[PDB]
């Protein structure tokens, strides 16, 4: 059950960590002056990191579309949806981000990358957002009511700053 | 601009404690 979604998002969250690590790996190279080749393999691996986000956000999809197709606790469908929400945060942010690093260094290749990402991730964002809404209205319970409010204030804390 | 290493830190540990939270519900 939800077990499996906490399992995933365990993995984004390393994932995540280790793409914040690499993002202060890059941010010292610059201060330093490392050689481009450098500052490529350190874009490189946070290019990895967003499309094993992405492949981690779809396998999330599917054990929520299980969740939602079997569970009869309107409860627990909700808290899967708020799960993959978290999960759809975390690659739109990586990724988001990414492309924006790689356009402001000017390497036009992983930006191109990182962007079809976001794009992709842009999408689910939408498209659980619009999942969340309906939670509020559908479901009573006030603090999964509360909680599908936050994970939209979260969703849209990206595009605020971009 | 750019969010600072710490924000970037909030962010995930703000994540982090709501998935802790649905589990513990």
């Amino acid at each position: 059950m939800l077990d499996e979604l906490f399992s995933l998002l365990n993995k984004m969250f390393e994932l995540s960590d280790k793409y914040r690590e690499l993002r202060k790996e890059l941010r010292k190279a610059i201060e330093s002056g490392a050689p481009e080749e450098e500052l490529r393999e350190l874009l490189e691996k946070m290019l990895e990191i967003a499309k094993k986000l992405l492949e981690l956000t779809k396998e999330l999809k599917k054990l929520v579309e299980d969740v939602l197709k079997n569970n009869p606790d309107p409860v627990e469908r909700a808290k899967a949806v708020l799960l993959y929400a978290v999960g759809v945060h975390i690659l739109y942010s990586e990724s988001s981000e990414l492309e924006v690093i790689a356009e402001r260094l000017g390497f036009k290749d992983i930006a191109e990358k990182a962007k079809e990402i976001a794009d992709k991730a842009r999408e689910l964002k939408e498209e659980v957002k619009r999942k969340l809404r309906e939670i509020r209205e559908e479901v009573p319970d006030p603090e999964i009511r509360k909680a599908a409010e936050e994970a939209i204030e979260m969703l849209e804390s990206n595009d605020k700053r971009l | 601009g750019f969010t600072s290493d710490y924000s970037k830190y909030l962010d995930s540990r703000r994540a982090q404690d709501f998935v802790q939270w649905l589990m513990n519900t």
